[PDB]
DNA sequence: CGCTGCGTTTTTTTTTTCATGTGCCGGTCTCACACGTGCCTGGAGACTAGTAAGCGCTTCTAGTGGCGGTTAAAACGCGGTAGACAGCGCGTACGTGCGTTTAAGCGGTGCTAGAGCTGTCTACGACCAATTGAGCGGCCTCGGCACCGGGATGCGATTTTTTTTTTCATACTCGAG
DNA sequence: GTATGAAAAAAAAAATCGCATCCCGGTGCCGAGGCCGCTCAATTGGTCGTAGACAGCTCTAGCACCGCTTAAACGCACGTACGCGCTGTCTACCGCGTTTTAACCGCCACTAGAAGCGCTTACTAGTCTCCAGGCACGTGTGAGACCGGCACATGAAAAAAAAAACGCAGCGGTAC
């Protein structure tokens, strides 16, 4: 459901690995169940903490 | 010429490689090390390519996990480098030394 | 060899870039050496012991997963 | 008129502490919570008083461990008081949130 | 009858935690964040346990509903029947 | 007036007491370890029997070299800038330790919910054939996504047009000729 | 003589500039999607046997009080040392442009070892009967905590003594 639109989101057809990632990391629910769990090929949600950023 | 200040390309460099997933260590010298490794619990041993990329896919998100703990430990100390006195702490507090 | 230092500088800093790393002290990338040598060890050790057990001389990607799964570092997708 | 120093008591309580074993928490007090907290799942409980202590053992332990990994955080930000933030910090490198 | 014990984990109490801690020194803030930490903990732990015994249709909560609940949640505790 | 040193008064630093909590010795009382005894259940014996697993042989995959070529990626080094670490000041939040107040603890005592065993019955799942059609390996195809450029779009960075205070010198104002 | 006024510099906001990232198509290739017929693993149906539902009974142990005792919690007060922000020095870590290197391709040929298929044996589960190990009772004696008296190393105070700003006084110098 979630990689379904994740996929939607980034103009694809076919779910790869990263819409799993993105799906599973942003549903605070799924993320705790699968909180060990490495997704392969599905790099980090993007996250840079404010006091690294400049001005 | 013209040039960016030390850090823009740094913060480019980040949002690059956030937004990908391909594998960011050389497979070759990777898998040379594996082979180097193994040869310590058995010689003549022998990997299917995918057992490679397997060993390959954690240790990077692993890393990558831990630089990011290492990061919050880095800005905790009111910095914004990483030093090994960060990882050590996040290592500490994950239970991977004493 | 000794081809832990093939883990170049740059590749340690593109892993950190993805792990959210604005600067890096020049120890750290000897350091990262050290931890990803003792991950890499770890698991393999484990591996390796799936494969003896199994009597084969070819680790699969299964003995990797069970190891990983052991070591707390579940993996999807290559099996298991 | 005789004081100690800040932080004299202190480091004597630390000693005194480590070197004993005994639950820190008075009982009722810890045993009315459990309770209080049991009500939120089931009406009606009961407790066999071994369950009451097995917990309290738990979360005397689980705190005591947090403080350690608390206590080396406020330490890496170069202090020596423990604050939220260091909580925060550790519980978030544990895993015990996000 | 006392609707709010969280607070019965006293100022004192925690204080010596945290002795027991190795911590010299201890920030006001603390006390609450300390209690409130606890109140997550047990509730995780009360949770799992009163599921186990509700799952033995038993009315009595039993020590070893703790430690299987202590267990599951990677907590595992020695000397309660382990 | 300005300095200069030199006796003064205070501050810093040393030395010696001193009041404190330590962990150290040796006698009393408690309930917890250890024994023991007798009963009962769960391990051992032994033999039956049926099937898992180990070894060799059959095939064929999928893992290990190895061979150059081009390119993207590391290496290295130089140059500067911003961030790490120390050092100053200030301010309040902890910490100690005193007195008031509270509620924990303790131990013995009386009820009663609910544990938990114990001996029944009976629906429910194992098992054991025989059947059959889903799910799996295998072969085509074709339509997403990956790679190309090419240009529009966003953003940091540098290099040019606005306040701010100050800074060193010039237009007004009282008596003077 | 004096209030005065425009130059320096500082700080800042805006416009080249250029630089790297997103969208528009066009190109092609490869991997997902889908059918094919073949194989075994799911279903059908029946019986044998046990697991567990059930209702009692038993007694446990969990609840809840009584009512002293005291320790711990609470609540103030005074002050100190720690947290925290602000600065300014230097150096180490980023950014960009030479030079060096080795990875990633798309081929090669060869072999092990993986992975499957069979046949044979020795290894387990499965009966039952029979002892003894092991546990739930009741007893007792001793380790250990608890109490209170000790020197005892201590950090906190008190008592002298080796320095840094403060008066205050002597005196030289210098224009007038
Ligand atoms: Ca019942
Ligand atoms: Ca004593
Ligand atoms: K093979
Ligand atoms: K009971």
């Amino acid at each position: 459901e979630l990689a379904g639109n994740a996929a939607r989101d980034n103009k694809k057809t076919r779910i790869i690995p990263r819409h799993l990632q993105l799906a599973i990391r942003n549903d605070e629910e799924l993320n705790k169940l699968l909180g060990r769990v490495t997704i392969a090929q599905g790099g980090v949600l993007p996250n840079i903490q404010a006091v690294l950023l400049p001005k | 010429p013209h040039r960016y200040r030390p850090g823009t390309v740094a913060l480019r460099e980040i949002r690059r490689y956030q937004k990908s997933t391909e594998l960011l260590i050389r497979k070759l010298p990777f898998q040379r090390l594996v082979r180097e490794i193994a040869q310590d619990f058995k010689t003549d041993l022998r990997f299917q390519s995918s057992a490679v990329m397997a060993l390959q896919e954690a240790c990077e998100a692993y890393l990558v996990g831990l630089f990011e703990d290492t990061n919050l430990c880095a800005i905790h100390a009111k910095r914004v480098t990483i030093m090994p006195k960060d990882i050590q702490l996040a290592r500490r507090i994950r239970g991977e030394r004493a | 060899r000794d081809n832990i230092q093939g883990i170049t500088k740059p590749a340690i800093r593109r892993l950190a870039r993805r792990g959210g790393v604005k600067r890096i002290s020049g120890l750290i990338y000897e350091e990262t050496r050290g931890v990803l040598k003792v991950f890499l060890e770890n698991v393999i050790r484990d591996a390796v012991t799936y494969t003896e057990h199994a009597k084969r001389k070819t680790v699969t990607a299964m003995d990797v997963v069970y190891a990983l799964k052991r070591q707390g570092r579940t993996l999807y997708g290559f099996g298991g």
